[PDB]
């Protein structure tokens, strides 16, 4: 019998900016990211009070 | 489409009172809160009153608070403002304003839409 021995290295992901509010920002796997604003929904273009 | 047009204002010698009438048409005036702000002729805004969704829970400005008293009437769509007492402080442009709630609720955070403005110019003359 054989093993494959491996020693995968250190997994880190690069530093981001955080976004303004109010800012929706294209995401991963067709999902808009929203940091909405006060008073509105998840959805920036519905209100929520 | 969305108006706060008002009216009721006009020259009042002081120690006067004022009934100030702002009519809503188009977007349920019912269901949004509407406020009173003052703004002097170079004074800047400065925001004297608010009237709640039904009509209850009337809280006033400091400097304004006793002398003004607010009212609505949402079958006709109407917000009333009574200027019970003015001194030669009070003229200025008043706006009704609607403003619902965004973080600070009642007071009102969002001013979305302005009415004309109507002009208060006491006067002893």
């Amino acid at each position: 019998d054989m093993v494959g021995h491996h020693i995968l290295g250190a997994c880190h992901s690069s530093w981001q900016d955080a976004p303004i509010q109010g800012t929706s920002q294209m995401g991963a796997h067709g999902q808009l990211q929203t940091f909405p604003r006060n008073g509105y929904d998840w959805d920036n273009q519905t209100p929520l009070e | 489409e969305v108006k706060l047009v008002e009216s009721g204002g006009g020259l009042v010698q002081p120690g006067g009172s004022l009934r100030l009438s702002c009519v809503g048409s188009g977007f349920t005036f019912s269901s949004y809160e509407i406020n009173w702000v003052r703004q002097a002729p170079g004074k800047g805004l400065e925001w004297l009153a608010v009237v709640s969704k039904i009509g209850d829970r009337t809280y006033y400005a400091d400097s304004v608070r006793g002398r003004l008293t607010i009212s609505r009437d949402n079958s006709q769509n109407t917000a009333y403002l009574q200027m019970n007492s003015l001194r030669t402080e009070d003229t200025a442009r008043y706006y009704c304003v609607r403003a619902w709630c965004a973080s600070t609720c009642l007071p009102g955070d969002i001013m979305d839409l302005w009415g004309p403005g109507v002009g208060v110019v006491v006067s002893s003359l």
